[PDB]
Protein backbone atom coordinates (compact mmCIF):
# COMPACT_ATOMS: atom_id res chain seq x y z
CA UNK A 1 0.00 0.00 0.00
CA UNK A 2 1.32 3.50 -0.90
CA UNK A 3 2.62 5.33 2.18
CA UNK A 4 0.72 8.38 1.00
CA UNK A 5 -1.77 9.19 -1.75
CA UNK A 6 -1.35 12.78 -2.90
CA UNK A 7 -4.21 15.09 -3.86
CA UNK A 8 -5.52 13.91 -7.21
CA UNK A 9 -3.67 10.59 -7.12
CA UNK A 10 -4.91 7.00 -7.17
CA UNK A 11 -3.15 4.34 -5.11
CA UNK A 12 -3.23 0.56 -5.58
CA UNK A 13 -3.34 -1.74 -2.55
CA UNK A 14 -3.03 -5.49 -2.00
CA UNK A 15 -3.85 -7.36 1.22
CA UNK A 16 -4.02 -11.04 2.17
CA UNK A 17 -5.73 -12.69 5.16
CA UNK A 18 -5.71 -16.33 6.18
CA UNK A 19 -8.96 -17.37 7.86
CA UNK A 20 -8.01 -20.51 9.79
CA UNK A 21 -10.25 -23.45 10.65
CA UNK A 22 -7.43 -25.94 11.29
CA UNK A 23 -4.83 -24.65 13.75
CA UNK A 24 -1.91 -25.29 11.36
CA UNK A 25 -0.74 -27.40 8.41
CA UNK A 26 0.18 -30.23 10.80
CA UNK A 27 -2.38 -29.75 13.61
CA UNK A 28 -5.92 -30.30 12.32
CA UNK A 29 -7.58 -29.20 15.55
CA UNK A 30 -10.45 -26.95 14.44
CA UNK A 31 -10.61 -28.25 10.89
CA UNK A 32 -14.04 -28.85 9.31
CA UNK A 33 -15.29 -32.04 7.64
CA UNK A 34 -17.31 -30.79 4.64
CA UNK A 35 -17.69 -33.80 2.67
CA UNK A 36 -20.58 -34.90 4.80
CA UNK A 37 -23.61 -32.78 4.38
CA UNK A 38 -25.12 -30.77 1.50
CA UNK A 39 -25.64 -27.97 4.13
CA UNK A 40 -23.60 -24.92 3.11
CA UNK A 41 -20.71 -23.18 4.81
CA UNK A 42 -20.82 -19.42 5.15
CA UNK A 43 -17.72 -17.20 4.98
CA UNK A 44 -19.00 -13.69 5.65
CA UNK A 45 -16.78 -10.75 4.74
CA UNK A 46 -17.42 -7.10 5.48
CA UNK A 47 -15.12 -4.77 3.56
CA UNK A 48 -13.98 -1.23 4.23
CA UNK A 49 -16.15 1.42 2.57
CA UNK B 1 -25.60 -36.36 7.79
CA UNK B 2 -29.06 -34.87 7.53
CA UNK B 3 -31.50 -35.60 4.74
CA UNK B 4 -34.50 -33.31 4.38
CA UNK B 5 -37.78 -34.21 2.69
CA UNK B 6 -38.96 -32.94 0.36
CA UNK B 7 -35.63 -31.60 -0.59
CA UNK B 8 -33.78 -34.77 -0.48
CA UNK B 9 -30.05 -35.18 -0.99
CA UNK B 10 -29.48 -36.77 -4.43
CA UNK B 11 -29.21 -40.48 -3.89
CA UNK B 12 -25.78 -40.60 -5.37
CA UNK B 13 -23.39 -38.65 -7.56
CA UNK B 14 -24.76 -40.11 -10.76
CA UNK B 15 -23.72 -40.99 -14.27
CA UNK B 16 -23.13 -37.52 -15.64
CA UNK B 17 -19.69 -37.44 -14.13
CA UNK B 18 -16.74 -36.35 -16.50
CA UNK B 19 -14.02 -39.03 -16.60
CA UNK B 20 -11.09 -36.76 -17.16
CA UNK B 21 -8.21 -38.98 -17.81
CA UNK B 22 -6.86 -42.50 -18.16
CA UNK B 23 -3.59 -41.51 -16.45
CA UNK B 24 -3.86 -43.88 -13.68
CA UNK B 25 -0.81 -45.82 -14.30
CA UNK B 26 2.22 -46.02 -12.22
CA UNK B 27 4.85 -47.69 -14.29
CA UNK B 28 6.72 -50.25 -12.13
CA UNK B 29 10.29 -49.36 -11.65
CA UNK B 30 12.86 -51.86 -12.75
CA UNK B 31 16.55 -51.18 -11.61
CA UNK B 32 20.03 -52.69 -10.85
CA UNK B 33 22.05 -50.88 -8.18
CA UNK B 34 25.75 -51.35 -7.52
CA UNK B 35 27.74 -49.51 -4.74
CA UNK B 36 31.25 -51.07 -5.29
CA UNK B 37 34.25 -48.88 -4.73
CA UNK B 38 37.31 -50.47 -3.20
CA UNK B 39 37.18 -50.22 0.62
CA UNK B 40 40.56 -49.72 2.53
CA UNK B 41 40.71 -51.17 6.05
CA UNK B 42 41.48 -48.12 8.14
CA UNK B 43 40.36 -44.57 9.05
CA UNK B 44 42.46 -42.00 10.70
CA UNK B 45 41.31 -40.22 13.92
CA UNK B 46 42.82 -37.97 16.47
CA UNK B 47 42.05 -40.37 19.16
CA UNK B 48 39.82 -43.28 19.55
CA UNK B 49 39.60 -45.67 22.51
CA UNK B 50 41.62 -43.75 25.13
CA UNK B 51 40.44 -43.12 28.68
CA UNK B 52 42.62 -40.20 29.52
CA UNK B 53 43.82 -39.46 33.01
CA UNK B 54 41.97 -36.56 34.69
CA UNK B 55 44.58 -36.49 37.46
CA UNK B 56 47.36 -38.85 38.01
CA UNK B 57 48.52 -39.96 41.40
CA UNK B 58 51.86 -38.89 42.58
CA UNK B 59 54.49 -41.52 41.51
CA UNK B 60 58.13 -42.10 42.61
CA UNK B 61 61.40 -44.15 42.53
CA UNK B 62 63.57 -44.98 45.59
CA UNK B 63 67.14 -45.03 46.84
CA UNK B 64 69.11 -45.30 50.03
CA UNK B 65 72.59 -45.63 50.75
CA UNK B 66 75.25 -45.27 53.22
CA UNK B 67 76.96 -46.53 56.23
CA UNK B 68 76.64 -46.54 60.03
CA UNK B 69 79.06 -44.03 61.41
CA UNK B 70 79.06 -41.84 64.58
CA UNK B 71 80.82 -39.27 66.93
CA UNK B 72 79.40 -39.60 70.58
CA UNK B 73 79.63 -37.83 73.98
CA UNK B 74 78.37 -39.75 77.13
CA UNK B 75 76.92 -38.67 80.55
CA UNK B 76 79.31 -38.77 83.42
CA UNK B 77 79.34 -41.43 86.08
CA UNK B 78 77.09 -40.75 89.18
CA UNK B 79 76.80 -42.11 92.73
CA UNK B 80 74.35 -44.96 92.86
CA UNK B 81 71.48 -44.28 95.22
CA UNK B 82 70.04 -47.52 96.50
CA UNK B 83 70.05 -51.24 95.89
Amino acid sequence: APATIAAGATGELTMYYWVPLAYSETDLTGAVLANVPQSKQRLKLEFAN
Amino acid sequence: ALINPQFPYAGPVPIPGPAPTETMPLLNYRVEGRIAGIQQARQFMPFLQGPHRAVAEQTYHAIGTGIQMGQTFNQPLINTQEG
